[PDB]
């Protein structure tokens, strides 16, 4: 007959406490634990993987025809190829990588994005393009110029491949990422004179998320 | 190089473990890629199950557990361009397209010549493809390397499970960048995948 | 550091399923789901493989709201055990289906499954035959109710079941899925195809 | 390792008893007997010496099902002591019966009776004379129940008990009954034999 | 007066609970335990124990005789005397024996099952059977060849009256076992041209089961 | 050979333990095998309740408490083909067969003649036959071996009890596999059964 | 706040049950036990 | 694809210009590349 009072709370059932329940079967043994390859512990684990974003979200594409930034040679220099935000929560590219997805499931996050472009054209085919990133607040660079002021990196085809272009850090107006024609497209004769480009997103060992919240996908 | 260890695991031993030429490397009839190409996939018990010893040892035996060896290569000119996606899905539940329709055998388990991807946009299961790069994956470019090399290892909740009746992973290649190229070129270039079954257990020798 | 772990992820009470009783039925049973709801659904569906033990809160109500103390049995049927067919039938007494006897005035029954599976992990994408492709290695049971009274009433009733993960382990990520679902194969629409991002004016207008 | 030993075997409550009163007989009584319900006679049968403590619950209810705040008084005979005859029979108040006082509305009555045979373990199969062969050895007792009221009211009740066993040990195992139950003696039917494996067509055939 | 809140689960009657109760007589020793023998301590025990498989539980047979395997002089090689199926807990002749019985009290099991054959036949007359175990999943064998390849033992009446056949594995299609006439059942004059085998089977080291359930027998 | 302890246990000293020719051999009448027989059973306490020195301590001594040392022998010929069973049953309480019935003391307790099973199957008891082996047995096989010892202990809730209302055991015998022969040879063969009393103790000595 | 659940038995009057009861005068003391002869401690005792 | 099973060498002309197969054994029905 221990003196206590019922302080108030008792008689709630609170969706989110995590207090213990009575088991429905007590002293039943579970199958023992087998080593299963591709163990995950965290959301950021699935983060940290790099995913195509659909930068070509625009009207009257296909589907698979969604996920390339079309580059040919019948463009000038100095001119835009694509532009897209880089905030991955709020609708947009971001919406088909997994970084964007995973983020809203939460409310808020914080950490530095990787994002990266992989060129799919001619080995013989080679060209530049300046992959400028505008920090949140200031609009769109109307000009390449201007854009190569700030955070940017010169990709060469002939060279490289596929670059990256870390951004220093975002938050919850969101930066953009622009793709510039430097030079040209130039092509050797009997190759074609379009060829595509795709920019896979992911986050780094600074993104942390915060506060869970239920998608508004479904 | 292009060597990538799916999970950071190593097929391994825990039956009867043949490992004399169930090890060997079988190598698949060659897909032709084409422009209008939509991907392949291929559910790799089904795959070498009648390939010689491993086909015998499958067929003729009840459980089953062993890793892979996967090279996917694609032979293509220096004029050709193109992108390729090469991930290894495990349970790859290939799904029907009812606005409810049940696919078939031809499908779900298409064999040594594989199945093509009806709507590859959707991987056929409902998910979107840009994030199928969860999955170990391994880029093809034309304009840099050929080959694709992934070491995939048993994964399963269970030890064991039937070669025949269960699909442990399946191997999807898609033409993210549709293939282009001029005039006179190969309209159709070819893709070739070999396999080698490392660590292999076979047990319950059913006739 | 804790938000983002996969026990943090999914240790949250939902809904997860609507039963209603008649007492002219008598009863009502709800076989144990986790893709009975959409949210839900799309959380588990992006791993292959999870251990976790589950925990089941009922929030019963009648038709009006109002509680009279009428008492109520919840009997777990494990997979295997038949299910019971009336108000009265011998099911309900049998003493192997644990059972929770509670008022409607007192507080929600809380009852805790564990991991129980022949397996030693649950899968809802079943690769193979046992779109099919369906597991039996995951049925976690079944929930009955009724109200135990030796002349039927005439209350009307409308359970609302409220289920918990802890403990909980994944394997093998794999994509969250865009297309909508069409209630255990990853059936989507082949006409009817969701783009996952929204379009917008042109490519190269960064909004 | 856990769910096969004999604590665990036997270790589930489930009901042993029905038991309605009237209140116009006014009162009910009901003798401790493992073997009113065949699938718990069935399991204790197995055995030849049991060893355990009991505990009771009573989940009594209205012919309705509501429950107004009415007293109860379960009162538990040791064997020897005179059983009630009457709701207002001079047994009731005595106070070498322990008795439990609880309202409808108040949780069920829990209680634990211990091991108390006059040997040193229970049988249900006695060979000799004290079928027949009944031993005394093993009453355990009695359960009355009545409302405690100045006036005799006009509720109408139905009570059921569960029973669950704990500390349990047990000697000499014997065969499953096969045969169907005729409810102390171990009679069955000389004609209707019931063969404990279900006819099939052949020898031959292994289905 | 210590705080204390009523978490949801109170004022429930959880049947598989393992709570205590308050005892009717408290303080009350029961009768100081002896020594009696057969103590059992798990169900394994009682599994491990060789029973009585009813093979011969095809119609028009009567009690005792439905337990015996009929060998008969009259009978050519190659021939199939009898076939059962390996899994105890779906009915059958495994519904006969114990271990049948106590494994459908439970849901699953895994482990090695032992069946034995006994021979009841004159001394004098002797012959050979081929006991053939089939892995789960492959049909019955229509050909003694067949089932040689596979697990098998060769039994003699002559020098054994009893084999043991030990079962790999098995698990909750089956897995048959089939008895094959090798050679002949030869007799001397003056000696009954008809035989019969009765089988046993029991559980090794190995079974296991698990989450009890409730019989159908009843 | 043939030796077997019963559960492992030795008839065994805690009374007035005469053990000079009370622990004797002492041998009942051989028993008929023929081809229609049924089989036999005898519960042991009454067995001895009339031999000699034991008679004569049973029936005036209240209490008593020893092991038994038994062995069973048929006497067949090469010739001859059958199978017997050999059990002891602790507490073997036959039952009756009314579709109630009370069989009789000539049934119950058969004497030093025994008695007859009319339902081998069902052990007259309602379980069947199949699962006797549980308890200690042995097999009798006429082209193998003629002897069954089997070492019976004391097994009893108390650590001693009436010799003449009380039956510790029963041991039976059963034809399992019938006794078939050719013409001219011996229609009905023997079976015989001698009893030493291990440790016995009496107490209680009445006129 | 600590968590609790009330389980089964509770709300009920166990006649038998050996369990405390809060006095009715907290801290009053009773008569000092005095020596007085012929204490019994069981019935055997006066059995015998 | 029945050829692929035995002996043989995958030759891919990018790589290797000229690729080598040593045969186990041969005596005096004879072997077929």
């Amino acid at each position: 007959g221990i003196p206590a009072e019922l302080r108030p709370g008792t008689n709630q059932f609170l969706t989110t406490d995590d207090d213990t329940a009575a088991p429905i079967l007590p002293g039943f043994t579970p199958t023992p634990t087998i080593h299963i390859p591709g163990e995950v512990h965290s959301l950021l684990e699935l983060c940290r993987v790099e995913t195509i974003l659909e930068v070509n979200n625009t009207t009257e594409a296909t589907g698979l025809t969604r996920l390339l930034i079309p580059v040919s040679s019948q463009n000038k220099a100095d001119e835009l190829c694509a532009a897209f935000m880089v905030d991955p929560g709020r609708i947009g590219p971001w919406q088909s990588t997994l970084v964007g997805q995973i983020c809203r499931y939460y409310t808020q996050w914080s950490g530095s994005l990787k994002v990266t472009f992989m060129f799919t054209g001619s080995f013989m085919a080679t060209g530049k393009m300046l992959v400028a990133y505008s920090p949140p607040g200031s609009a769109q660079p109307a000009n390449r110029e201007t854009a190569m002021l700030g955070t940017h990196v010169i990709w060469d085809f002939g060279l490289q491949s596929s670059v990256s272009l870390v951004i220093p850090w975002i938050s919850n107006t969101a930066g953009v990422v622009t793709l510039w024609y430097q030079t040209n497209y130039v092509v050797p004769p009997e190759t074609p004179g379009e060829a595509y480009i795709i920019a896979m997103g992911a986050a780094q060992d600074n993104f942390t998320l915060k506060i869970c919240k239920d998608t508004d996908e479904v | 190089a292009n060597i990538v260890l799916a999970y950071g695991e190593w097929p391994e031993y825990c039956p009867t473990r043949p490992d004399v030429s169930v090890n060997r490397f079988y190598t698949l009839d060659s897909k032709m890629w084409q422009e209008n190409s939509t991907g392949w996939y291929w559910k790799f018990p089904d795959v070498l199950n009648k390939t010689g010893v491993f086909g015998q040892n499958a067929q003729f035996h009840y459980l089953y557990r062993s890793g892979f060896c996967l090279h996917v290569q694609c032979n293509a000119s220096k004029f050709h361009q193109g992108a390729l996606l090469v991930a290894v899905i495990p349970e790859f539940v290939i799904a029907g397209r009812g606005s409810a329709p049940h696919p078939g055998f031809t499908t779900t388990f298409p064999g040594t010549t594989g199945a093509t991807f009806h709507d590859p946009y959707v991987l056929d299961s409902g998910v979107p493809l840009s994030q199928a790069l969860i999955y170990p994956h391994q880029w093809i470019n034309l304009r840099t390397n050929n080959c694709a090399t992934v070491i995939v290892p048993y994964i399963n909740a269970v030890p064991f499970d039937s070669a025949i009746n269960h699909s442990n992973f399946g191997l999807i290649v898609i033409p993210v960048s549709p293939l282009k190229y001029s005039s006179g070129a190969t309209t159709a270039i070819p893709i070739t995948i070999t396999i080698a079954p490392l660590n292999s257990e076979f047990g319950g020798l059913r006739q | 550091v804790l938000e983002t772990t996969i026990n943090h992820f999914f240790s949250r009470s939902g809904l997860v399923g609507v039963v209603n009783l008649t007492d002219g039925t008598g009863y009502a049973t709800w076989d144990i789901d986790i893709m009975g709801f959409v949210q839900l659904r799309r959380k588990c569906e992006m791993f292959t493989y999870m251990r976790f033990n589950a925990e089941f809160t009922f929030v019963t109500t009648t038709k009006n709201g109002e509680a009279r103390p009428y008492m109520l049995q919840y009997m777990y049927v494990p997979p295997g055990a038949p299910k019971p067919t009336g108000r009265d039938a011998f099911q309900w007494q049998t003493a192997t289906n644990p059972s929770v006897f509670v008022k409607l005035t007192d507080p929600p029954a809380q009852v805790s499954v564990p991991f129980m599976s022949p397996a030693s992990a649950y899968q809802w994408f079943y690769d193979g035959y046992p779109t099919y492709g369906l597991c039996p290695n995951n049925m976690m049971g079944t929930f009955a109710v009724r109200v135990v009274s030796r002349e039927a009433s005439q209350l009307k009733l409308q359970t609302r079941v409220y289920m918990k993960l802890k403990h909980v382990r994944a394997w093998v990520p794999r994509p969250i899925r865009s297309q909508p679902y069409l209630k255990n194969f990853p059936n989507y629409d082949s006409s009817k195809i969701t783009n996952s991002a929204r379009d917008r004016s042109s490519i190269k207008q960064a909004n």
